[PDB]
């Protein structure tokens, strides 16, 4: 990869999860180097009006959010991670 | 948001 991840600073290749800082960095981070959970990144990459914000730093989202929104879609309690804003 | 997966 040519990038290096925002948090571990190791690369990140494009067969790794990992998430752009669009909210503010424009860095790349591995998801796995952020706390995210699968489900919030899954749902986060299919909302075009959704961007994350990483920890050092349209609809913004920090991976808590992201990640407390995903719980409740997955339970039927959200609609959309949108609801979590 | 912009991911691997996008
Ligand atoms: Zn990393
Ligand atoms: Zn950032």
């Amino acid at each position: 990869g040519v990038y290096p991840c925002g948090a571990c600073r190791s690369e990140v290749n494009d067969d790794q999860d990992a998430i752009l800082c669009e909210a503010s960095c424009q860095k790349w981070f591995h998801r796995e180097c952020t706390g995210m959970t699968e489900s919030a990144y899954g749902l986060l990459t299919t909302e075009a009006s959704a961007v994350w914000a990483c920890d050092l730093c349209v609809y913004v989202f920090t991976t808590h959010l992201a990640n407390t929104a995903a719980e409740a879609v997955l339970q039927g309690r959200a609609d959309s991670i949108l609801a979590y804003h | 948001a912009r991911t691997k997966q996008t």
